[PDB]
């Protein structure tokens, strides 16, 4: 329960669209709480930069564990959070 | 053993000079070319040499015309297949199509075509093969992925069994692709390109080395014709000069 | 009910796959019950090469009746044995 | 260091001209071509040089040839590669398919592959690599991009590990597109072509870099031939005057 | 149940679908247990290049029983496991 985190557009409503989804999905997983934090890339593309993450939205897990980045403007959303629940399967496995 | 690839001997007027000594053994070649180009004599003179002149018996597969026919054009080039077949140094493994075929799934046709070439290869202990029209067996199944490397297995068996085979298949232009449907990827070894090149409203056909793995070749085109004896080649880079001469 | 016969590539599971489907549908049919036969195509590949049967897994019902070859490699193989029960309909016909 | 990229000597008579003193060192270079143009024949030429002229160890990586037949056609030029295998200086890895494969998807074979890769050149303390046939492994995967990539993440981790490689990919046309799938797209840093253009009937080989990320180079066609001791290119415009005279 | 051998790319999570699909299917079948291990080929490429393993995941089946080799970089593998299913019911035959 990671240290997540998602880069939006400009909390725009795609992107909370998909910040329920993944807040949903994480939610549904187990004890050991995941943090979702949002971040602004208007506010601070500089660390979108270095992540090279240019597209939004997105969602990247910086840790416990190896970091990933999830994403993907278009609103794939529904598969990315059963992509999400295939990991923490996997994570469960 | 431990020697470049030995060749077998056409004996093709002019093709075992082009190749520097015949087609190399234990490998396939492919021979491809616009219809009506001379594929598929080239590779029943190349069987009847191997018979009539080394007494090495030889398997033709034929995927596009029936044996009866096979054997009945044959006599234009003064050849008795039916005598040799009668001999059993020569054998005919029909797999030309009913009229009457359906509708399928699957490539295993072919699997247990591969071994039935093996046993005739086996039953009349041929060291030359030659398949006649790869893009025929192609067009049966509509050049599906399953034909495709079905192929790579026949390819690869008989190099396995050591036959020395020649391979025959179509193209549609005469300066354009090897070979319709990619079949130069699987029959890769040797390349010979036939060509009936129009000039004007004439035909010259020319016969090409593309590729020998391994080993030397003449390169470019050389013109030949079709006579009463088969394929007929002329060899004007390798002529050479040791005639005597006289005051 | 047919001297009926298929040849296998060796007994491959599509054969023997195809094969059930083949002895279940035929067994539904009807009295004159048909002879199922299978023909190793490895043990003899002389007679598959004078039906010019190239192709395996295949299926041929020599008699009685008109001979025809039904084939390809592909599993049609359900379709086709639902085909072979549109033959019996006709041959119900 | 703060220098301008260094190259590594090929050793291919009259190519480390052309280039201006080699292949630009831990990089990849692209060598497209149409078939039988020599580009196995370059990739292996680079390795064996390397062993034989600077003790450099390399891997060969096969997707299109087997070990055996790499080894086999290469004593066409006087190379001995078992040898070499057997001292440990040279390495070949087998990618090629075993005729016998079925139904697939995803790529990650090749995530498999590019570990197997990188333990092979840590192994063999290899500082060339030649990837052969990169063609052969896009129409296994049906160039999905998922084969496409799975090229950038080989072609980032050889970079990583500071390899200097040669990836050989085919053509289809003599002048036409750089390559077949759009391989100079992964393969960017250097590319060289071979052609084999039709002059009439003749064939005539040629060599041409067209690219070298942040270096020097000859532009345009180089003739070369193939001979029993590899490519032979010459340098008509390197030619310099300094040559002596006297009365 | 076989000595049973699967080569992943780097444990990627199209190899690990897979496994689950191949385990799931393995346990599916019957006793005489299969046992799964898996090969990472970036831990030794070699054994892969004497299969002539090329591509990944591939699974392959050393014994009991002759060996066989399954391949294919596409995710087949739904169907993959279909094949292996009739296989077993042919090991069933």
């Amino acid at each position: 329960t990671y240290i997540l985190k998602l880069y939006v557009a400009g909390n725009t409503p795609n992107s909370v669209r998909a910040l329920k989804t993944l807040k949903n999905i994480l939610e549904v997983e187990f004890q050991g709480v995941y943090a979702l934090k949002v971040i602004d890339v208007l506010k601070n593309p500089q660390l979108a930069e270095e992540d090279k993450i240019l597209a939004t939205p997105t969602l990247a897990k910086v840790l416990p564990l190896p970091v990933r980045r999830i994403i993907g403007d278009l609103s794939d959303r529904e598969k990315v959070l059963i992509g999400l629940d295939l990991l923490y399967g996997e994570l469960q496995d | 053993e431990h020697q470049a690839i030995a060749k077998m001997r056409t004996m093709i007027e002019g093709f075992d000079d082009i190749s520097h000594g015949g087609l190399p053994i234990g490998r396939s070649t492919l021979v491809s070319g616009t219809s009506g180009t001379g594929k598929t004599l080239f590779s029943i003179q190349f069987l009847y040499n191997g018979i009539i002149e080394f007494d090495e018996p030889g398997v033709f597969v034929t995927f596009e015309e029936t044996p009866q026919d096979i054997i009945k054009n044959a006599r234009s080039f003064g050849w008795d297949l039916a005598k040799l077949v009668d001999e059993g140094k020569l054998f005919i493994l029909d797999a030309s199509p009913d009229p009457e075929g359906q509708e399928v799934v699957g490539g295993f046709d072919l699997s247990a075509l591969i071994e039935r070439i093996n046993y005739a290869i086996q039953k009349y202990r041929a060291r030359r093969v030659s398949i006649d029209s790869v893009t025929s067996v192609f067009q049966q199944y509509d050049a599906s992925s399953v034909v495709r490397r079905e192929l790579f297995r026949l390819v690869a068996r008989l190099k396995q069994i050591g036959a020395t085979t020649v391979m025959t298949t179509e193209r549609i232009e005469e300066y354009g692709p090897i070979a319709r449907y990619g079949v130069e990827e699987f029959v890769s070894d040797n390349v010979v390109i036939l060509r009936n090149v129009l000039e004007g409203e004439r035909r010259r056909r020319t016969l090409e080395i593309l590729k020998l793995r391994g080993t030397s070749h003449m390169k470019g085109e050389y013109p030949f014709t079709i006579t009463d004896h088969g394929i007929n080649i002329f060899p004007l880079g390798a002529m050479r000069l040791t005639q005597r001469s006289s005051n």
